[PDB]
RNA sequence: AAUGGGUAAUUAUAGCGAGCUAGAAAGCGUUUCCG
RNA sequence: ACGGAAACGCUUUCUAGCUCGCUAUAAUUACCCAU
């Protein structure tokens, strides 16, 4: 469960909970996972975000519903960005949406996640 | 006397327009610059202040001589119908800009939108190296149509001049089709068709005839 | 009045893609004819929870197969008796050169108004008649893009003078060339082309998992171009000249160094409209090869030579307009390069 | 319940100097679109007038009929106008006279 | 921290504290942030600041917890911002902005800030 | 309680003076308008009063 | 070689951030009771 | 048998006029990875 006074602190706590890169002695500390994959994740929420502040929450079930879908779809391939959707609870926060709100607090906790993993790393 | 002529007129679009707002709490990798909208409707609209400013600016190359260096320098057929601030006699000139909101909202279903702006990803690219820096700039859709209330208002300094008025708002719109109604028009963005141009007295009992053949000319 | 038009009518050859972002990744299409249907995923998703099959869909997706057409859209469809489609209607013919049939990968959407159909953006128009610009001109093509600061790549943006910068008149040449956009042309003119590197030093060409879904080519897009003030409205009937004089720059290197079967000619003024083509029509080539070379120390090298070049498989298709009718690729199998365009340009 | 978040929408403006062609913003509150504005407009009837009452009346309802047509505050060539007048309807709050005949005038 | 009799005087003396730029003298003590980096980051201080003389400080705080998320984002790319969000510290002036006269304190320090960023130009 | 800074108002104001249609502003000060004010009026009973109270 | 796959960047950049007019103007400064 | 009594700080007055959210900007680049 992530409110509207705890998701950025969850999110800054999240990035720092990922796995880095015990290997590659030359910048140490990086993550296995990149930009491009985080952003893959990023710009799913990013139409649902822009098209909920214009649209009714009921006309938005269907490509939320499947959300459910392409989140565990993007978490299959690629076993490290699992990590993150295991670390930072992403299918656990997907069940919470309930209303408008509760859709746009999750849009801008995926937001958190990326602001917080371009300013560490 | 006194009378209020009512310029009705619809305003498709041929390309999508931009007129700006800015959001600041857009989202990252989101809408970077929105359009202005309604705030109950969430509809996009076109602001009369759009409007007036195009075709003054747009009617100042053509009513002008001696170019304006600012628009309080229009030249009095000009400044009749837009009004100078500082003159005596224009300030608060003839015309009163309406915003026009949208009128086929319902027309846009059916031929299948999911929303009344679309958005359209433009891409900085650097030409060298080739790298890039994205935009996503929101656009009210192709066919949109919207109710163009223009608003002329005549006293009795007005009534042996108002067809030399009529014929400058008559141009202003066929001026303005050959331009962009705002945005970011050099590359598409706002090519506009003024469609079924109509004057409608609305108060004072004056003849809508003889100007009403020449919207349609 | 001062505004002076011109109709482009852009011959696509060689097929084009633009745009849109986003793209359609694997196990989001159903290859059940000799076409490729891209339903709406929501609603998909919907009709198959009404059919209770989400529990087994969300195991289908994470689940590999060593043959890859048992892991498309089309054995869900197939393994669970899923016989209506009904989804959201997008569908495109296959051409028989994207291969195993229909076990294709992560398809690129191309741009797309509200009402579903493609367009190309003027936009997009307006960056290939730019390069051209700022190509053959001396003046733009000289010692350009002051570094200056940290990284080398960044590019002088203020040698084109495009700002309003008070007390001087404003002059904006590229405020000046006003390009719109094209009417929105059929689903039907769209046919999934695959990219192919073409390497120097190495004499094969290698299909790489990119599906640009890419006009067809012979398709004729009409772009409209208004021109203002007499500096700017100057550079656009000389459009043609500057075309080939970019071509003629273009086949002196990175069109040398490769068999003259690869590239096909063109009969009208060359443009290269945007994808796949690649940081030579892109760029601005000189400062481009030193400082773009420098850009690539990764697993994906830019390698030695100038460039890899970028091909397509796509249908065979002749004109039969001039005395003779051009086969229109000089080679067999199909090799078309990406992102090849004609136009010819007239006022008015 | 039309789930709009504030009452005054922001209107981000700009204007454009003829030569040199810069831009100079602004930035104006206005009331949303759809608001609703309780008006009333106490009217006094004394015992001197006995023809100026429905005379005025006329005068009041269609002062009232050109601000629909003309503006309101605002900056009205440039939009920020257009007020609407809807159940126009008088009361006497203070007794003794007939409203039937201007509530009937009132269409 | 921010009290209400140094906040400007912290705003000065940050801006003051900018790296500046020891490269071309073509006019030089220039600085690396930009103008429109800050003025993106006022641009959304400065819509709260009018939000808040109307509305609740219970009814602005999704607002308000994306500040941090925009601060952090804006200040991960392009690194003269994570300059400034550490020289006139940013990030632990939003996490005390528990009242609403502390959330205008914060709004007019960030005006502070561009201020003084726009008089030493 | 509910957050109100100053009792009073202040409105700005102009005078539009027909053509030519120049302003010319004003401040006035106002109070504002949840301002209860204690109100006391004190009626007085006599002898001449008693017939003419109830009026 | 075949097979199975895409992966890494950039997510806006540089600016303008309000300008000029008006800044109160007409009236009434005591009247009656009183000598 | 209150230097008192009677007496609205009141009338009239649009925060108004002028002002394009504009300027430039191909969703693109690179070509591989694993068994």
């Amino acid at each position: 469960i992530l409110t509207d006074e705890n998701y950025v602190d969850i999110a800054e706590k999240a990035i720092l909970k990922l796995e880095r890169n015990t290997r590659n002695r030359k910048n140490p500390d990086a993550f296995f996972l990149t930009t491009s994959k985080l952003r893959n994740l990023l710009s799913l929420t990013s139409t649902l975000f822009d098209e909920s502040k214009v649209k009714e929450y009921d006309a938005l079930l269907d490509r939320i519903a499947y959300l459910r879908v392409q989140f565990v779809y993007q978490a299959g391939r690629e076993i490290a960005v699992k990590d993150l959707i295991e670390k930072a609870q992403i299918l656990e926060a997907l069940k919470e949406i309930k209303d408008r709100e509760t859709l746009q607090r999750f849009c801008r906790y995926m937001e958190a996640l990326v602001a917080y993993f371009k300013f560490y790393g | 006397t006194f009378a209020k002529i009512k310029f009705s007129a619809q305003i498709r679009l041929e390309t999508g327009l931009h007129i700006g707002g800015s959001d600041a709490f857009a989202a990252i990798g989101a809408i970077n610059s929105p359009v202005i909208k309604d705030p109950i409707t969430n509809l996009p609209i076109i602001p009369g202040s759009s409007l007036k400013g195009k075709m003054r600016t747009l009617l100042a190359k053509v009513y002008n001589e001696k170019v304006a260096e600012k628009p309080s320098d229009d030249s009095d057929i000009l400044s009749r119908l837009f009004g100078n601030s500082k003159d005596k006699r224009f300030k608060m000139g003839r015309l009163i800009f309406r915003d026009a909101f949208l009128s086929n909202a319902d027309e846009l279903d059916s031929l299948g939108v999911r929303s009344y702006t679309e958005v359209k990803f433009e891409n900085t690219i650097d030409r060298i190296t080739a790298e890039a820096n994205p935009r996503q700039i929101e656009r009210a859709i192709r066919n949109s149509t919207f109710d163009f209330e223009l608003i002329y208002e005549i006293t009795d300094e007005n009534e042996n001049q108002v067809e030399e008025d009529f014929k400058v708002i008559r141009d202003g719109l066929k001026l303005l089709e050959l331009d962009y109604l705002g945005g970011s028009g050099s590359r598409g963005y706002g090519k506009v068709a003024f469609e079924n141009l109509k004057a409608t007295t609305v108060f004072g009992n004056y003849d809508v005839k003889t100007l009403n053949e020449l919207l349609t000319a | 009045n001062d505004y002076r038009t011109f109709k482009l009518s852009l011959l696509t050859l060689a097929p084009i893609h633009i745009g849109n972002g986003e793209k359609y990744t694997s196990r989001e299409f159903i290859y059940e004819n000799k076409k490729f249907y891209f339903p709406d995923m929501g609603k998909f998703y919907n009709k198959m929870v009404e059919k209770r099959l989400a529990e087994k869909f969300e195991a289908f997706l994470i689940q590999t197969r060593p043959n890859a057409r048992n892991n498309r859209l089309i054995s869900f469809l197939n393994d669970n008796r899923i016989a209506e489609r009904s989804f959201g209607g997008y569908s495109i013919s296959e051409t028989g050169l994207e291969s195993s049939a229909g076990a294709i990968n992560e398809v690129n959407k191309f741009i797309r108004d509200a009402f579903g159909n493609p367009y190309i953006p003027g936009s997009s128009l307006k960056g290939a008649i730019r390069t051209i610009l700022m190509n053959t001109t001396p003046k733009w093509n000289n010692e350009n893009a002051v570094n200056d600061f940290g990284r080398f790549p960044k590019e002088n943006k203020n040698l084109i003078p495009w700002g309003p910068k008070k007390g001087k008149e404003y002059d904006d040449l590229f405020n000046a060339i006003r390009v719109s956009d094209s009417k929105p042309f059929d689903n039907k003119s769209l046919i999934l082309v695959q990219k192919w590197d073409y390497s120097a030093k190495t004499n094969k060409a290698k299909p790489l998992p990119l599906y640009r879904e890419s006009i067809s080519p012979l398709t004729k897009i009409e772009f409209e171009i208004t021109t203002t003030t007499d500096e700017a409205g100057r550079l656009i009937e000389e459009l043609g000249k500057r075309a080939q004089a970019f071509y003629k720059d273009y086949k002196a290197f990175f069109l040398s160094e490769f068999p003259d079967d690869k590239i096909q000619a063109n009969l009208q003024y060359p443009i290269y409209l945007g994808a796949g083509s690649g940081a030579w029509t892109k760029t601005l080539f000189k400062q481009a090869d030193g400082i773009l070379q420098r850009r690539y120390s990764r697993m994906k090298t830019k390698m030695v030579k100038k460039g890899v070049l970028k091909l397509t498989k796509a249908p065979l298709k002749t004109v039969k307009i001039p005395s003779g009718n051009h086969s229109l690729v000089k080679n067999h199998e199909s090799f078309y390069e990406m992102g090849k365009a004609n136009f010819m340009i007239k006022e008015i």
